[PDB]
């Protein structure tokens, strides 16, 4: 059932990327109104795995006042908020990268940027859409700027390289002499990521190991007869195996992901009363040999200049709200808190790599952060059993 | 160091009223307060567990009223066995401040 | 109001608030909610006829749909929040209103609104002593969204919501394809003016399996939840779908057709099918 | 059913040291989150709080109360002692044992009221 | 709604100069690179010119059959393009067409892919005697 | 440059069913294709682009198909407006400008 890695993205009628619209007859559009009098940013500072951005502009006929700075966006970029000037983006460091754009659609202009995670350094462009020119009503129009942060992958890149083609872009590989009766096993660190390279490759690649249990990747990104494999951010057990065939040169070459290490030593609370947990937490009180009487709290304090680890929180109760998808907010000294913020926004640091598990009635809910946050934060969870409650304030750097 | 005061100073009511005692706290403690009554001679006993909360086992005649600086405990009718005096503290920091307390006596 | 995370349900009782027989503590309640995406909001309020209530009124005047935006001028709670769902019973066994919102899967920008119920003007005598009411104001804070819908956008309109947003156009014949796993939201919005069939989208359904014939979801599976609403403010009906720990696989189909165009949206269910969507999400913020 | 039990002398002569002892019935002090603390009251007035150590051997004192005091758990007979020197005529009092959380400074903390106090004993210090 | 109509097209002898015309209503012809194809005896377009955008210099290419004659102008001001030719052989009768660029993608390397939309309905030019 | 074929010419089938047609590149294209339909007496227009995705205005039953090489067209249900020749051009490489053999679609 080999078929190329291009054809196993199915179809979709959506979109599935970072859409950036701008346009009239959008939601986000930009003809001067007065209900909104500010302008729109669509901020992207993160790494992209094969990943597109697109700009939806107005036609130029139906709306002739509306603008776009640099006029071939995505093809020539701003380097500065200041100084304005436009660059190739060729020129930026930026490796197999694509730009397509498309004008068919009678009603916009789609402008789509295609960006691989190859990238040596971290880069950053601007593009934006000044609509000051229409006036409507003695009211100036609101202007936009799309900023994109490529951030350079904070791990190491691993690609086999199994085609007959040469891949002089990215030079970190291990090729077809590596390959020990057509059999690798590579051992890979948390997010590393490992670029296959086969234009021919099986149905279910990197989705069943040989024997010694199975784990998923966060992500298996297919493109271009290249196979992108996310090495998971968090692993449990060390009989790990997952599993890809390719029939290249008449030979079925396979290939065999495992990670080496496992169970980091996660800063969060651990609530439970099973000291034998397959989790290993920094800290430990339990809720169900205190009494009713008693509020637990406990903090966990990070402070890094770059950040690779998790926080994590294991309980026999209930979790509120979903950790770690959405968390709270720091109210202390005055109530229990009851609003519910978005972590990755109430940490403003994108591509946080969640997790979760049951082990038993024990609910544990992880989230690990692989970069340097912005400005300190501090957020809150709430585990009840019973009537009892803890608290668990996460303070990061 | 927190310093609590118990209001009024002594307590004087008849079988079946309702009166309510005060408590002040010197800095914000949150929410974090028990209320206490001690027969004389005996070993207090923990009334309140937490200010606007009730601990197990005690009649439903206590009520708890607090968040914050002010504090109050209110008792709805009352019992020839209800005489003790009372104990306003604070579980927020060490040291544990205790308050004067009141006295409650049947007449 | 109390909120429960398992049902995600946030409920606002006022029966006893504002009730002008008994004397209350507090002028008004000044209670400021902030909910989430899919977040159903519930409050029970009495009605004109029922006893001691004859001076209740609310802002905005027609609960279905009117929502008070800014100061005192209710805009329409579709054109502010595009997408949302409400429903007003009014039931005479106890003569009783029940008001139930349900937003959006996906918010586009921070919303704020607000409603009143005042019954302050109702009076009332208890022992020779005039006891009036009081009001009751809350206040609704929406959060953002997060990602968008993937479903299909027949309208033409709902492009933030949806993944799929293609302007009607003579003679148009348009297939949706979009599949979908477990806790992802989906669904469509077609005109009102057209026929949706089976009728009662999602809560019947053209089975791909069964060769396009009308089942109901409840029969094909019960831990999913969905909500069809068949004409808004705008004109336009519409239908989410979530499913929910749900290990089967399977495919259905709804059609909204006319005398000139016919479009129909075609969802494939996979219980082990993760969206190969970025991590990071497009952060939209105005800053002047 | 965890109880407190006190123990120690009902007279010592002024000027000299105070040795009490508590022992916990019915649970235990090894495996406990809990702090276990002192507290004094002389008769005619209120409580006053005297000190509380971990069970794995913390010190926590009054601030003006760190110069005499010290507190020991032994987790083997499941009992914690408190010795006071240099005893003064004002400090004939009786004490309780109370088994309560921690502060709210630390990084993990129980906090609760002092719950399952002990019956008392009376110490005196007179002519 | 955005289209191309074209002119010019007629019959005249071998050997002299002709002049098509193609211009765009309901938008402008600057951003797109004009590709004059041709189509004889119902058989697939073939390429005889392609004239390129103000920002990738203003190249002119033409297949092997037609180089050396003929030549296209462009007019963004007025967003009119122009083939003239020059001498032209028999073969030269034929149905023109004047497509844009609709749909366009680069990469690092320049330039790498267009694909028309817009089909202006095709001037025919006859050339016997 | 490259060259696409396309087998058979003339494609016969009867209205209401659906007819199948192929377009074969001698290189590796990957999903860059356009096929354009052009009717008796009028310019051809951009019928599908990305060889799986349908222009504007264009109804469902034209689906597109295909990847790398190998490329095919699937038109369902086939009306009496549909009859035209279909040319597939390959713009993944430079040059784009070039168009098939074309293939016609008769009435059985
Ligand atoms: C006893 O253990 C201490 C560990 O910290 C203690 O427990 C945590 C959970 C917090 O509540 C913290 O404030 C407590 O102090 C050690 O610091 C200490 O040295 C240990 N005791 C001895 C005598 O070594």
């Amino acid at each position: 059932d080999f078929c190329k890695p291009s054809s196993l993205n199915s179809e979709i009628s959506g979109f599935i990327g970072y859409k950036c619209n701008f346009s009239n007859e959008g939601v986000h559009n930009l003809k001067p109104d007065m209900r909104e009098r500010r302008s729109i940013f669509c901020t992207i500072h993160s790494y992209f795995i094969y990943d597109k951005i697109r700009l939806i502009i107005p036609k130029k006929s139906s709306s002739p006042e509306f603008k776009i700075l640099p006029e071939k966006c995505f093809q020539k970029v701003y380097t500065d908020y200041e100084n304005r000037v436009e660059t190739d983006i060729s020129e930026l460091g930026l490796i197999e990268y694509e730009i397509e754009e498309n004008d068919t659609n009678p009603n916009y202009n789609e402008r789509t940027i295609t960006i691989s995670p190859f990238s040596p350094k971290d880069i950053e462009f601007f593009c934006f859409c000044d609509n000051t020119e229409k006036v409507i009503s003695s009211i100036e129009g609101r202007s936009a700027m799309v900023h994109v942060r490529v951030l350079k992958y904070p791990h190491n890149i691993l690609f086999t390289n199994l085609t007959n083609d040469l891949f002089t872009y990215l030079p970190k590989t291990y090729n077809e002499s590596n390959f020990v009766s057509n059999v690798l096993e590579v051992e890979l660190n948390d997010g590393e990521l490992f670029v296959l390279a086969c234009e021919l490759i099986n149905k279910k690649c990197f989705q069943e190991g040989k024997e010694k249990a199975l784990y998923k990747s966060n992500k298996i990104i297919y493109h271009k007869n290249l196979t992108i494999f996310k090495a998971p951010f968090y692993v449990t057990s060390k009989d790990v195996n997952t599993e890809c065939t390719c029939k290249f040169k008449n030979n079925n070459y396979k290939i065999v992901l495992k990670p080496k290490y496992e169970k980091k030593v996660i800063h969060g609370c651990n609530f439970s009363s099973n000291v034998s947990s397959k989790h290993t937490f920094t800290d430990s009180l339990d809720i169900s040999l205190v009494d009713d009487s008693a509020h637990i709290s406990c903090n966990v304090h990070l402070s890094e200049p770059k950040y690779n680890h998790l926080v994590g929180l294991n309980c026999p109760g209930d979790i509120i709200p979903d950790c770690f998808f959405q968390v709270y907010q720091p109210e202390s000294e005055e109530l229990e808190p009851s609003n519910i913020v978005y972590l990755d926004s109430q940490i403003n640091i994108g591509d946080i790599e969640y997790y979760e598990d049951a082990e038993g009635d024990d609910k544990i809910k992880l989230f690990g952060i692989v970069g340097s946050i912005p400005k300190t934060t501090s957020f809150t969870c709430i585990c009840k059993k019973d009537k009892k409650s803890a608290y668990m304030t996460v303070t990061i750097d | 160091d927190i310093q609590m005061t118990q209001s009024p100073a002594t307590l004087s009511a008849s079988v079946g009223d309702r009166v309510t005692i005060t408590c002040r706290a010197s800095q914000s403690i949150s929410s974090w307060l028990a209320w206490y009554q001690q027969k004389p001679g005996e070993a207090p006993k923990l009334l309140i567990y937490k200010a606007s909360s009730l601990q197990s086992g005690v009649p439903s005649r206590f009520s708890g009223s607090g968040s914050g600086t002010k504090f109050s405990l209110t008792i709805s009718s009352l019992q020839p066995d209800d005489f003790a005096t009372f104990y306003c503290q604070q579980y927020h920091s060490y040291p544990y401040t205790f308050g004067q307390g009141t006295k409650l006596e049947i007449k | 109001c109390k909120y429960d995370v398992t049902t995600k349900v946030a409920t606002c009782e006022i029966i006893d608030t504002i009730d002008s027989s008994v004397l209350k503590e507090h002028h008004t309640v000044h209670y400021s909610i902030t909910l989430s995406r899919w977040d159903k909001l519930i409050i029970k309020y009495p009605t004109n006829e029922k006893t001691h209530f004859e001076n209740f009124f609310v802002n905005p005047f027609n609960l279905k749909d009117k929502v008070l935006y800014n100061y005192n001028k209710p805009i329409n709670i579709e054109h502010i929040l595009p997408g949302a769902i409400t429903t007003d019973i009014y039931d005479t066994r106890t003569k009783i209103k029940q008001y139930i919102l349900r937003i959006p899967p996906y918010v586009h920008k921070d919303i704020h609104f607000s409603l009143e119920f005042n019954n302050s003007l109702s009076l009332t005598k208890q022992n020779q002593n005039i006891i009036y009411g009081n009001v009751a104001k809350i206040f609704i804070h929406i959060n953002q969204g997060y990602k968008e819908i993937h479903g299909c956008d027949f309208t033409g309109k709902y492009s933030h919501l949806f993944t799929y947003s293609k302007k009607p156009l003579p003679n148009d014949d348009d297939i949706c394809n979009v599949t979908i796993g477990n806790n992802t939201f989906s669904g469509f919005a077609c005109l009102s003016h057209f026929e949706l069939k089976p009728n009662n989208c999602f809560s019947s359904v053209y089975d791909y399996n069964e060769a396009n014939k009308v089942k109901k979801l409840f029969d094909l599976s019960t831990k999913v939840e969905l909500d069809h609403i068949k004409q808004n403010t705008s004109g336009y009906t519409l239908s989410y779908i979530i499913f929910n720990k749900e290990s089967t696989k399977l495919k259905f189909s709804c059609t909204c057709s006319s005398n000139y165009s016919n479009y129909t949206i075609r969802i494939t269910f996979d219980p082990n099918y993760i969206i190969p969507e970025p991590q990071s999400r497009a952060i939209i913020k105005y800053v002047d | 059913q965890l109880q407190l039990q006190e123990s120690g002398p009902g007279l010592v002569k002024p000027s000299e040291t105070l040795s009490l002892t508590c022992t916990v019935s019915g649970g235990s002090i090894s495996r406990s989150p809990y702090y276990w603390g002192w507290i004094r009251q002389p008769p005619g007035k209120g409580l006053e709080w005297f000190g509380s150590i971990y069970n794995n051997g913390s010190t926590y004192y009054n601030p003006p109360l760190k110069s005499r005091l010290t507190i020991s758990v032994d987790t083997s007979k499941n009992q914690f002692s408190l010795k006071l020197s240099s005893v003064t005529a004002a400090d004939t009092a009786v004490y309780y044992c109370a088994r309560h959380g921690g502060s709210t400074g630390m990084k993990v903390v129980v906090i609760a009221p002092p719950d399952y106090w002990g019956q008392g004993t009376l110490v005196t210090v007179s002519s | 709604e955005e289209q191309l109509v074209e002119s010019g097209g007629g019959l005249v002898k071998p050997g002299r100069s002709l002049r098509l015309s193609c211009s765009a209503s309901g938008f402008t012809l600057g951003d797109y690179a004009v590709t004059w194809f041709r189509q004889a005896s119902g058989k697939e377009p073939e390429w005889v010119g392609v004239i390129r955008t103000k920002d990738e210099g203003g190249t002119t290419e033409y297949a092997a059959s037609v180089k050396g004659r003929f030549s296209i102008l462009r007019d963004d001001s007025k967003s009119i393009a122009h083939l003239q030719m020059n001498s032209l052989k028999i073969e030269d009768t034929a149905v023109y067409y004047c497509t844009r660029n609709g749909l366009r993608w680069y990469d690092s390397s320049g330039p790498r892919g267009w694909a028309f939309d817009i089909w202006g309905p095709g001037t025919l030019v006859v050339v016997s005697s």
